Parts: C-alpha cells; structure tokens; sequence
C-alpha cells in the first residue's frame, strides 16, 4: 500500500523536507539512500513512503513542486537533498506572489500538468495506492492556490483514492503578507470538498509554544518546523511501522470522520523540544497522557475545552507498559468523559510503537477530531471579513480573473463549516 | 462418514481458523506436513477425524478449510507459517484492498468481485465430498471483511446447497481489543442478512475471552494469540463431537435440534471450566461437580450475562478427560438445588450429556495447562439477548446522529438498509423477551 | 474523583443521596447518559441491568438487585413464601395469602365457615367472599387477598391501628443491615370490628391520612414506642417485636440471596428496601408488604441517606454505626 | 433424575438426563440488489465527475 507525497511552495517544501530527513533517520536511510539500520522494523513497511531503487536503494515516493526555484534548489543542496528522485523536482519561475490566484487559476495552470504527469509515472509503479498526502501552507500562494489545484485534479484522475494533507494556517504572529487571510479562506473552501484527511498545523499555536513554552524568545520558521516534522513523524507512525495497528489511510478516515465535511484534526505532541537541547529524564506514561491532552500541546490554536472530541487517535513511542497507556487512557476519558461525544461510542483509540523517534525515550502524538477546531475556522474568518467588507486589496485578484462573488462563496462556505461544528458541540 | 467444510473470514476468522486447525492436528496426532502416522487407511477411509480431513494418494491429511481475506497480510502468514504444507494454496484465497473497516465496503464493493471465485474454490471442496453435512464460519461482526463478506457469502451458500447446514462461530466486538468505531454498524447489518442463513451460531464476546485471560491465566494485557488459543479449545470442544467417536452431536443437524427449538433463537451460550494458567507450578485438580458448577458462573461464560434472569430452552455439557456417568449426575442434582435453573414450560429441563475420555489437548507452550478433566456446556438461555441490547444501544447512539452513515451510502448502501436491519434486531429482542418471562 | 449519574428524579432518598455525594467534592454527576459512570442511581423500571459492568477501567455499580421485584410485589412475594422450601408453606409471619385473577381461597375460607372463625381479607375489606371476588375483576390486573388481622395490637389512649416500617440496606457483599430507626405508622381512628369499610381506622398508610392528634404526622418513632410497651406491657421493643422482624428480614433477604447475588458479577447492587410489619394482640409480628422503593421518614433522610453512604457507596469507592447487621 | 440414551463406545460415552418433564432468496435478487448498489455507487461517482468538470 504505497503513499504518494507532495509537498508545494516555500512552506510545503521546507516542511516536507524536514519530514523525509525525520523519518529517513528513523527508518536507518541515509542521505544516499543506503539503509543502514538496526531492526527489521525498520524496512518491513518501507515501501509505503520509499520506492526501492536498483542497487537496494531507497527513493522517496516524494514530488517536489514550486512555482519558484528558489526553496527547491535549497532543498536539493539540503542534507537529504540528494535522496530525491530528480526527475521529481517539478517547478516554474514566476513565482506566485502569495497570490492564492495565480497559484490556482494563471500560473499554476501552467505548470500543474508536468506535476501531474510526476504523479502518474509513481501512481504507475505503485502496487496498492492508499493515497496521496500533500504539505502545503494556506496562506501564501503556490502550496495555497496551486496545491488545492492539483487536490482537485489529483480526485479527478483517482477519484476514490484517499487525500490526506498537512495544511499550515497563517497568523498574524508569523506572516508574510496581509493577504494570508484571503488565501487561507480560498483554500479551506477547497479542503473541506477534496480531502480526506487535513491536519491543522496553526502557525498561531507553533509560535507560542515556541514562545511560552520552549521559553524561545525569537522563534524562526527552523524552530516551527521542527514542532511540524515531530508532529508529522508522529501522526504517520502507524503507517510506516509494524504494530497491533499496522493502519492505512482509509482505515484512518472512516473511523475518525463521521461526516464528510468535519476532517480537520487537532495534532498534538508530548514531550514539546526545542532543537539541539536534549532533556535527559524520560516521562513517565501519566506525563504523557496529561501532556497530550494538554492544549499547550495542541498544534492548533484551539481550547480543546471549548469543544468535544468527536473521535481521537493516540500514538505511544518507546518502551513502556502497554497496562500503564491503556491505564492513564482510560483515566483521562473517564476524568474528562464530559469532553467526548456520547453518541460515538468508544471514540478514543490508542496504538504503541517500540522505535521511539529520535533524541526522544518516549512520546505521545495526539490526533484530535475536535468541535474545538471551529475556533481556528472563526479566526480566519475574522481576519477575512475584516479587510473583505472594504474589499481591500481585492484588486491582487481581480486582476487575475477572479469575481468578488468567489469571495463571497468561499467565506460563506466558511462560515457554514463553523456552524456545522457548532452543531455537534451540543448535540 | 459426512464432510465439513470450515471457512474463515476476514482476519479474526483467519487467525481463529488457524488457532483451531492447529489444535486438530495436536488433537489427531496429524503433522505440520499433514502426514498422519496413526492412520493406516492411507489415502482414504471413512473415519471421524476425515469429517474435517481428505488425505492424498501420498497419505497427506488436508484441512477441509478455506480461508478468505479481502487482503492478503493476515493468510500470508498462514502460507509461510508451520503449516504451510498442511493446506493447498487454493484454498487460501486473498484480494489486495480490504473493507476498511466498512460492511458496505466487504459486502457490495468489494463482496462482488470475489464472490465468485471463493464460491468456486469452495465448491472444489465440496465435490470431494462423498455426502457434505454443511459449513462452520468464522468470523468477526467487527471487521468490514468480517461482517460484510460473510454476509454475502452466507446469502449465496444457502442458495448452491440450500439443503447443507451452517453453522457460525462469530466474534462479537468488544472495545478493549477492538480497532475500530463502527463495529456496531458492522454487526447488527451481517446479523440482519445472515439471521435466517445461520442454522446455529456460538458468540463468543471478546470482552469475555480478555478478561477470563486476565483473571485464569494472570496475562496483564492479553494478546489475539492468548485469545485465539483459549478460543480454539472451546471451538475444538463443539466440533468434537463431529471428529471424534461418539452418539451426541455426530451431526451439524443435531446441533440445531439439541440446541436451537425456535429457529432465530439461535445463539447457545458457551461456557468453559476449568481454564488454569501454565504458569502455576502447583495446582489442585478440580473434580466433575466443581467444573459442572463453574458452568453457572457468569465469569467462565464465551458472553458475560446472567443466566438466571432468563430461561433456558436445552443444555449439552460436553466433558473431555477423566469423568464418568456417575460423577455428572451428582453434581448436576447437588447444582439443581443451590442455582437458579429455569427453562421454557415447553421444554425438558434436562442436560444431554456428551463425554469424550481424551483429556484436553494444550499446545506446546502455550498459557493453557494440561488438566485431567473440563467441560464445555452449551446452553440456550434468553439471557444472551443482553449482548444484542448492549450492541443495539451503541447502535442507536451513533445512527441517531447518522454518524458514520456516509461511509457506508458511498458504497452502495441506502440509509434504509440501517433501520431495516435495526428493526430486525428489535424483532430480535422482541422474540427473546417474550420467551423469557 | 468517582462518577455517578442520576435516572430516578422522583426519589427522596437519593435525592439526599446525590446530594451529599457531590458535597464530598470526591464525586461527579454527569448527564444520566453518559456510559462512563462508576454509580448508577438508576429508575425503577426497565432499569437496563445488562448494560452494567461492561465499561473497561470503570468499577460500576447500581442501586438496586436485579430480581429484587420477586419480594417487592404482592403476587409474587406470595409466589415465594409457598414455594421456597427455607420459607415453606407454613412460615408462621405471612398471613393466609392467595392469588387470584380477573376473567384454594374457598377451600380454606370455607374450613373457616365450618367453624364460623373470622373470616375478614384484604386486597378493598370485605367479609363475603363474592363481596370481594367480584372487586378484583372491577379492575382487570391480578390481585392477592389475605387474612386480615381482625385482632391487631391497638395502642392506647386511642385503641388505635399502626404498622412498623424498617428500613433495611443490602450492600455489594450481601451484609443484610437493619436501620436502628424504625417507624410506627399510626391510625388516629379507633378500630372498630363490625364496619370494615371504615379506611383510616383499618388502612395506616400515611397519605390516607388526608391527623396529628397523639403524635406529629401519625407517626411514633422507637423511642417512643419502645418506652409504651415498657410502661404499657412490660416489655421492650427489641423481646416483644424486633427478634422477630430480624428473623423475617434475614428469612426473606437469604431466600433470594442466590436469584439476585452480585458477588462473582461483572457489576454490583446494592439496594434500600422498606420492610412492613403488623404486630397483633398477642405481641407476633406478621409481614404484610416489602417495598423495593421506599420513601424515608424526614426526622431521619439525614441519618439514612449518611448510612447509605458509607456502607453501601464508600465500601466500594473509598475516600457507633446506624445499622444492626443482620448475620447469617 | 432420569438417565435416558446411555450410549458408550472406546472414546466415551453421551446420555440424557431428564430432571423434570414440559409445563430464501434467490442468485438472481442476490445479483439485482448488488448491482442496485453498483449503480448507485457510479450515479455519486459522475456527479462527482460532473461537478469537477
Ligand atoms: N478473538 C479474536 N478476535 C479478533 C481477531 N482478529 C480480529 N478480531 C476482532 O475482529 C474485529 C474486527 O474484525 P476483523 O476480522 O479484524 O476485520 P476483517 O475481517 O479483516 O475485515 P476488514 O475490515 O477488511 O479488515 C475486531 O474488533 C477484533 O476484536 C483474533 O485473531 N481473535
Ligand atoms: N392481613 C392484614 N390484616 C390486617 N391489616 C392488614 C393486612 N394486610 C394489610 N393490612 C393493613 O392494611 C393496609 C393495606 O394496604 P397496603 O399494605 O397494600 O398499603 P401498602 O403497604 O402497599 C403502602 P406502601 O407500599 O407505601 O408501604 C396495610 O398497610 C396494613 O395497614
Ligand atoms: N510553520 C511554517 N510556516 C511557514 C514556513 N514558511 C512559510 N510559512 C507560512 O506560509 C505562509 C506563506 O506561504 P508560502 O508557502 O511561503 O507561499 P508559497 O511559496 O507561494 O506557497 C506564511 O503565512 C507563513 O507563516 C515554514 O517554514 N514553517
Ligand atoms: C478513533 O478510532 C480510530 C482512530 C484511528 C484509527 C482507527 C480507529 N483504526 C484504524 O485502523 C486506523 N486508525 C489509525 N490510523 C493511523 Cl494512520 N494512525 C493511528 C494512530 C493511532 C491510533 F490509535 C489509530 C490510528
Ligand atoms: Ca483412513
Ligand atoms: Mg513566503
Ligand atoms: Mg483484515
């Protein structure tokens, strides 16, 4: 069951490149592709993410797309940067001006058949595709506008193929443009129609808890990113492992998506590390619990006490008493039962690991499908409305085609999606 | 002699089926390579044990089984594992994408495009059949494939041999070892298309199963494989009496008529005694009227429920070891006193007994000890319809949101097909309830 | 932090119950619901038994004993005198008792007519039987018919009707325990014999008494009552009556023990009942009525409601005594 | 307590023990429903396709 993965724009690559350095290690791949690792687990799953190259090589099933050169030839001069098959570097050199129109409409119309054509020739080798699973951000302009344009084509060509993607959300507290809202409500119009499966990296919850609790006073992006790649090695785990689970993406959404619209997780990691510095005292498996849980740990600017819990997945890494997580699970549900929906019964569900990831002992990612969520939706929407009611810098649209009555649609979508939350949160 | 044909389902059917086959073979004294040194008839006879077994003209013993997967991880290790030599690779058919979790997914999707091929590698079983009795099947209510595909096979079985019998051994889902949220969809739609193509079906609730390995056997967090072994000797003592010498049970169609008067009323309690952990260096062997008793006590059913607030309508205790006649007549007449046994006003209360001398049979290192005598009663009792409430109540839970429905209309399926096969699970408990008062 | 949910709002006593429970600040309520409870306060009907105990990590238990209805309605506690051999057909503390549906009574009401001895019943009093028969059919449902004691004990000053009410409390281990304060219902209606159709004086159910002359609400507690049959009789309380209710008690609750045990169950009962006596002239208790549901006297909600707590609640969820334990 | 069948043999022996006396359809709709779904199902397909198109 192989994955296919892509990951467009400044942000998507950046992210998507951490993510194949993360899980190359991981897996005992190296920077040439060579596996030079300890345990069997660590190649009995491998094809899912890598192909397996002539020589027992391993080649990432990973299509690298911008409408820039600039980001890409930096990955490929990046640590791993050799381990990507190049024929899959796809890219113009406009650029797209975090402009979620020129991503989706001009100039990603351009080039999105040469990367769609780098999507057939892997979809081709593959022997069971799940599915295809995208890193982008929302809120500039390529990954924004050009990467929900290939989501749309990608369910045209493979229409009953699961589409899973790690969306960055744009705040004010990291942004490049003011337009981010604009793009961002564009984009999870498309979302909510043409995946599966999105997880809500907020930009506003990787600041803080660089901020308040990595105590990093001036966070860049390389101190985000590494909350982006621990959460993202996490959330995978039971794809790339052998386990009890051993799950795919399918068997992911029909148990965490009760209704087709409502698929914008909640991630969660425990312990929170700031890079280089390594703590030295393992947790103990109550630590965490509480810490998973904690919305301190939420990867989405979300209280995840102002909604329910619709469903959840926990993930356990390293070696420990599968008593003790099935004892400190069973304890948070039954503390915070309130928290959980009653009319999805049973709707936490917990898998182990033995390879912690690296630098780490032990750790717990946490996969939320949270009314909570709606929260993120009302902040962008906010920002949104708050220019859109003047129409403010409408005209960076307009100008490549589009209608003001595109806008309208799409915050309206928006506000639909929040009020479908709103309906579960009592019910 | 009359055939049967086991077929196993979906991964929990697969992984039971190989638990069971294994424990045969231990039983039968056949190999891992299928050669049976005890049998002389070689290439042939009309013995008991070749109700479940064909030997070859090389004197091989061979499963009269078929195992079927939507995907192939799970039988694989099957066709690479100790008895890879016992079965024929025909006989271990897998497809490549599975139900995901999805009865809709198992049934009509992906039901349809191997529907046909399992029905033909079937009846290429069948035809070596001299005068075939009918079919065991295993499987979960949980799992997609489980539920779904079972279902479909079940409604084309009753047509290719409307006259052969089926009986089920279904795993009933329980949360602790389950892994996904929509097993209560999955079971109460199979139970709804299976119920009048199952002449007789043994529930055996994973809950119940965890927790007498947890308790019995002092496994902290029981495994498939610990479940599956403490599974499997139940399942080998229902069947004994179909590969064994004997006058009770000879025959599939015995089990409906000792076991099942009213013909939806088909689910038998299984209860076991004595299950003893391998680890205890010592232990006191327990006697004839102690695992008679421990027949009446919720904690050693295959469903957790309570027997006393229901009626019974038969009852077989089938002991394998050291018990005789006598021993069993006592400890049924010291239990009528002291338990609170009431059965149907149109039914007999009474036990047919069944005794086989061979004690049980534990695998080599395994969690079971050897012990000189157990007992397996199958028991008719209304209070098993506790375990439908508790599986229809989580059912309503959900579907009264439609939670999860979408999953299942993409496939195929319409909303109705939901409270339809709700509605036969009211009738179910309709039926049951008026039994029992 | 323990869990409880709530499903018999109409009960006075775990109303107090619920109560004191949350001012532990040890204890939640959550919606009536809510699967994840630890303590079911459950109804009285169709309580759902057989989605208890099946909840992993979670200790359940409820209060009340599946089957307990076998003692605590009138057709049916009949039903368990005659045929439980350990109470038998002769137990000497149930009245003559049959019953008889509406589409042996005359047997022994005519052995009765032989020696023209009383022969007054119950349901609703009447002498003949036609008078009575034809009362039963009046209303469709299956009723039961008993002597009636034509020569009760009568206090004085008043000559005066009462019945005694005990409440008793089985916990999870089946320990049998016996409130120290009991309940003397009382009549302010001098029984007279010959008019049976005279309610009030005959039937001492509290709200009947629709007053408060001899003592508040009709209603004497055992201090008082004990300290009358001493002045009175004699006696005591304990010699003359409650030898005799801890035998009915312990009689009754052991028949049943092994239909309603929850000692090897995958979830646990405890329950309240009310126990009705009525002690005639000659100083014999007799067993009319066990309520499976009972309302408290308020003198004593406090007391009882505290007991059911620390024995019945905290037994299982941990965080001199008001009760006799009743040993077998 | 009535003994009723004893039957023995070499492997065991069976009996009864009486305490006390009383007081389908068809390939064809299998085929038609299932292909009822299979059309169904390409119906919410080329909408899906209509849709994107
Ligand atoms: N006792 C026992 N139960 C099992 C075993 N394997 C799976 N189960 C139960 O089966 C339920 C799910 O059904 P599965 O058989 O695993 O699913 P499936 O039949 O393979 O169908 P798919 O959805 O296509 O995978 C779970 O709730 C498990 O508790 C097993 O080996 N032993
Ligand atoms: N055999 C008998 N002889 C004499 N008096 C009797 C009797 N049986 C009952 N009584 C009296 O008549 C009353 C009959 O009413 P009954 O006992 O049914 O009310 P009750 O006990 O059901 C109310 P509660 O359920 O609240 O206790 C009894 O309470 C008692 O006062
Ligand atoms: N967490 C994280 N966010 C980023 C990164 N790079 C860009 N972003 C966010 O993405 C938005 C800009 O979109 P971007 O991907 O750079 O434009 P694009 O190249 O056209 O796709 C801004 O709001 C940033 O906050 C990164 O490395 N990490
Ligand atoms: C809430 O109910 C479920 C949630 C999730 C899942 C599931 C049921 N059952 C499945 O088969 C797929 N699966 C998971 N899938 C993936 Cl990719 N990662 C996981 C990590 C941890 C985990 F506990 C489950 C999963
Ligand atoms: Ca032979
Ligand atoms: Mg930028
Ligand atoms: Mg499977």
């Amino acid at each position: 069951r192989e994955i296919v993965h892509i990951q467009a724009g400044q942000c998507g690559n950046q992210i998507g490149a951490k993510f194949w350095e993360v899980i190359s290690d991981e897996h005992g791949i190296d920077p040439t592709g060579s596996y030079h690792g300890d345990s069997d687990l660590q190649l009995e799953r491998i094809n899912v993410y890598y192909n397996e190259a002539t020589g027992n090589k391993y080649v990432p099933r990973a299509i690298l797309v911008d409408l820039e050169p600039g980001t890409m030839d930096s990955v490929r001069s990046g640590p791993f940067g050799q381990i990507f098959r190049p024929d899959n570097f796809v890219f113009g050199q406009s650029g797209a001006g975090n402009n979620w129109a020129k991503g989706h409409y001009t100039e990603g119309a351009e080039l999105v058949d040469s990367v769609l054509d780098v999507v057939r020739k892997e979809s081709e080798s593959c022997d069971c595709l799940q599915g295809f699973q995208l890193t982008h951000s929302l809120g500039g302009g390529t990954g924004s506008g050009m990467g929900t344009l290939l989501i749309s084509k990608i369910r045209e060509e493979y229409p009953d193929r699961i589409m899973n993607t790690f969306s960055v959300m744009p705040s004010p507290k990291v942004s490049d443009t003011v337009v981010e809202p604009y793009n961002a409500t564009l984009s999870v119009h498309q979302l909510v129609e043409n995946t599966d499966e999105t997880y809500c990296i907020d930009n506003e919850a990787l600041y803080d808890i660089c901020f308040r609790t990595l105590k990093l006073t001036t966070p860049t992006y390389g101190d985000l990113n590494h909350l982006v790649s621990a959460t993202m090695s996490g959330v995978t785990t039971c794809l790339r492992f052998p386990g009890q689970l051993n799950a795919d993406l399918r068997k992911l959404a029909v148990n965490m998506v009760p209704f087709p619209r409502l698929h914008f997780f909640m991630p969660g990691f425990a312990p929170l590390t700031s890079r280089g510095s390594q703590q030295y005292r393992a947790l103990t498996v109550p630590e965490l619990t509480q810490q998973m849980f904690d919305s301190k740990n939420m990867m989405a600017a979300c209280d995840p006490r102002h909604g329910r819990y619709l469903t959840v997945a926990a993930i356990f890494r390293g070696r420990m008493s599968m008593k003790e997580v099935d004892e400190q699970m069973l304890n948070v549900q039954n503390k915070n039962s309130s928290y959980f929906v009653e009319w999805i019964p049973n709707n936490v569900k917990t898998a182990v690991c033995d390879i912690p990831p690296r630098g780490l002992k032990m750790s717990a990612t946490f996969i939320g499908n949270s009314t909570a969520i709606q929260e993120l939706f009302k902040r962008i929407s906010e920002q949104f409305t708050a220019m859109f009611r003047r129409k403010a810098f409408l005209h960076w649209y307009t100008g490549e085609g589009m209608d003001e009555m595109e806008f309208t649609e799409a915050e309206s979508n928006m506000n639909d999606l929040v009020s479908e939350y709103q309906q579960y949160q009592d019910a | 002699m009359r055939e049967c044909i086991s077929i196993h389902v979906g991964q929990a059917g697969v992984q039971i089926g190989n638990a069971c086959w294994e424990l045969y073979c231990l039983e039968h004294g056949i190999q891992p390579d299928g050669q049976m040194p005890s049998d002389k008839t070689i290439g042939g006879g009309d013995d008991s044990f070749n109700t479940f077994f064909s030997e070859t003209g090389a004197g091989k013993h061979v499963p009269r089984a078929v195992f079927v997967d939507l995907e192939p991880t799970v039988i694989d290790e099957v066709r690479t594992g100790t008895y890879r030599q016992l079965f024929h690779p025909e006989q271990l058919i897998t497809g490549k994408e599975d139900a995901a979790n999805n009865y809709a997914r198992g049934h009509y999707t992906i039901g349809k495009e191997i529907i046909d091929l399992v029905l033909d590698r079937i009846r290429k079983l069948a035809d070596q059949c001299t005068g075939l009795q009918g079919f065991l099947v295993f499987h979960s209510f949980g799992g997609g494939t489980g539920s779904g595909f079972t279902s479909l096979l079940m409604e084309r079985l009753s047509v290719d041999y409307g006259k052969k019998s089926k009986l089920e051994f279904s795993i009933y889902p329980a949360p602790q070892v389950s892994t996904a949220v929509v097993e209560p969809y999955n079971s109460i739609l199979t139970t709804h298309t299976t119920l009048e193509h199952s002449d007789c079906a043994f529930m055996v609730d994973n809950e119940a199963i965890y927790d007498i390995c947890r308790r019995n056997l002092d496994i902290e967090r029981p495994t498939y494989t610990n479940l599956n072994r403490l599974i499997s000797q139940i399942v080998s003592s229902i069947t004994a009496s179909l590969r064994f010498d004997g006058a009770l049970n000879v025959d599939l169609t015995e089990f409906q008529t000792n076991l099942v008067p009213y013909p939806r009323i088909h689910f038998p309690l299984a209860t076991y005694a004595p299950v003893i952990s391998a680890e205890k260096a010592y232990h006191e062997q327990l006697s004839v009227a102690e695992i008679t008793n421990a027949c009446f006590e919720p904690a050693n059913q295959m469903v957790k429920c309570d027997p006393r607030h229901g009626k019974y309508m038969a009852c077989c205790l089938l002991y394998r070891g050291d018990v005789v006649p006598k021993d069993v007549n006592a400890a049924i007449a010291t239990i009528k006193t002291k338990r609170s046994i009431q059965f149907v006003d149109w039914c007999p209360t009474g036990f047919k007994v069944g005794i086989n001398y061979q004690p049980p049979t534990v695998v080599p290192g395994g969690d079971l000890a050897k012990v000189q005598r157990a007992v397996c009663m199958l028991s008719n009792t209304t209070a098993i319809a506790e375990a439908w409430a508790r599986l229809d109540h989580k059912f309503d839970l959900m579907y009264a949101k439609r939670a999860f429905v979408h999953w299942y209309v993409g496939e195929g399926m319409e909303e109705g097909e939901f409270s339809e096969a709700r509605e036969d699970m009211a009738a179910l408990e309709k039926d049951y309830e008026e039994v029992g008062v | 932090m323990y869990t409880f949910v709530v499903r018999d709002e109409n009960s006075s006593v775990y109303a107090e119950v619920s109560r004191l429970l949350l001012a532990t600040g040890q204890w939640k309520r959550l919606r009536k619901d809510n699967p994840r409870f630890n303590l079911m306060l459950g109804e009285r009907n169709r309580l759902p038994f057989g989605r208890l105990g099946h909840e992993p990590g979670l200790v359940q238990l409820v209060n009340y004993y599946r089957g307990a209805d076998k003692l605590c309605r009138k057709a049916s506690l009949v039903k368990l005198i005659k045929t439980s051999p350990e109470l038998s057909e002769s137990c000497t503390w149930f009245p003559e008792s049959y019953v008889i549906y509406p589409t042996v009574f005359l047997a022994a009401y005519n052995r009765r007519r032989e020696g023209r001895e009383g022969n007054v019943w119950i349901a609703l009093i009447s002498s003949e039987a036609s008078e009575l028969l034809d009362f039963i059919d009046e209303q469709g449902q299956v009723h039961v018919i008993q002597k009636y004691l034509e020569k009760p004990l009568l206090l004085e000053p008043g000559h005066r009707k009462f019945d005694i009410r005990s409440w008793v409390l089985v916990d999870h281990l089946y320990n049998i325990y016996l409130y120290r304060e009991g309940v003397l219902r009382t009549s302010s209606e001098p029984y007279n014999s010959a008019n049976f159709q005279d309610k009030t004086c005959h039937l001492t159910n509290h709200c009947i008494q629709k007053y408060g002359r001899y003592e508040e609400g009709n209603e004497m507690f055992f201090e008082e009552f004990n300290q009358y049959l001493m002045d009175a009789l004699n006696t005591t309380l304990e010699n003359s009556i409650l030898l005799q209710i801890k035998h009915i008690i312990r009689s009754c609750l052991m028949c049943i023990e092994p239909a309603i045990s929850t000692k090897h169950l995958h979830y646990q009962s405890f329950q309240l009942f009310g126990f009705d006596f009525m002690v005639d002239e000659e100083l014999k208790v007799w067993l009319i009525e066990v309520n499976g549901a009972p309302a408290c006297a308020q003198k004593l909600y406090a007391e009882l409601c505290q007991g059911i707590v620390d024995v019945a609640i905290s037994s299982v969820f941990p965080l001199t005594s008001i009760f006799i334990k009743l040993h077998h | 307590m009535e003994v009723i069948e004893l039957n023995k043999c070499t492997s065991g022996q069976s009996f009864e023990v009486i305490l006390k006396p009383p007081s389908d359809p068809s390939l064809e709709e299998i085929q038609k429903k299932l292909e009822a779904a299979e059309e169904r199902r390409k119906y919410q397909e080329a909408e899906l396709l209509k849709h994107l198109a």
